[PDB]
């Protein structure tokens, strides 16, 4: 499944950064993809916390291409 | 690409028009019109602008973006001359959505004072485009943006 794609529907974009910030904040409790730590651990130091945030955001800003976790 | 989409909700996003001279330095307002009074909660969005003619040398929140210190941020790609922009409603409570019509961001740019080199025209355009464009609510439903590109015209000094 795609890194950063954490309501699983194919793409990263805005609403994976909302749900990401709504899940460190406990304002939902889990993410709708099923892996948690797969999806939103996206720089692969195995927590999911700010920091992942901000590479979301670096990736929605074009800041980046890619996470520094991959598929390969 | 700006996806051609379907939703309940809709905006529009405007480059708002300048005329200029090569060499000035000028602010282009860049305005949402028709806001859904629920409220915007995150919006991403891309320009581009040509190189040749425009430097960007700023970009700034716009009145109608909410907390802009926690809630605004903005990448210039200049790679590709292409401005992103990132806003959430960073706390995540519906209290600073986006409700309100205006300016949601103004750039400053210098408009090159060598654009007419090798040309025999006064007057030129240059043009603002967009690239992709998403927007959603509270509840993370899509709200559609209408695109509108703008211009820079420009005169040529004396
Ligand atoms: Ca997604
Ligand atoms: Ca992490």
């Amino acid at each position: 499944a795609v890194i950063g794609d954490v309501n699983a529907d194919g793409v990263v974009n805005i609403s994976d950064y909302v749900l990401m910030k709504r899940y460190i904040l406990r304002i939902i409790a889990d993410f709708p993809a099923d892996d948690d730590m797969w999806v939103g651990d996206v720089n692969g130091d195995n927590v999911i916390n700010d920091i992942d945030c901000n590479y979301l955001k670096r990736y929605l800003l074009h800041m980046i291409r890619e996470f520094p976790k991959n598929s390969y | 690409i700006h996806e051609a989409e379907t939703a309940d909700y809709i905006l529009d996003v405007l480059v708002e028009g300048v005329k200029a001279k090569a060499g000035d330095t000028v602010e282009i307002p860049l305005k949402f019109e028709n806001v859904p009074s629920h409220g915007i909660q995150s919006f991403n969005l891309s320009l581009y602008y040509d190189s040749k003619a425009i430097e960007v040398l700023k970009v700034e929140p716009g009145s109608i973006i909410t907390d802009p210190a926690n809630n605004f941020d903005y990448n210039i790609v200049y790679k590709d001359s292409e401005i992103v922009f990132l806003f959430d409603d960073d706390k995540q409570k519906g209290e600073g959505l986006i409700k309100t019509d205006g300016v949601f961001a103004k750039l400053t740019v210098r408009i090159k004072p060598d654009i007419f080199k090798d040309s025999g025209s006064t007057k030129k355009y240059s043009l603002i485009t967009f690239g992709e464009s998403n927007f959603c609510d509270f509840d993370l439903k899509p709200i559609l943006a209408v695109l509108k590109e703008g211009k820079v015209e420009i005169e040529k000094l004396e």
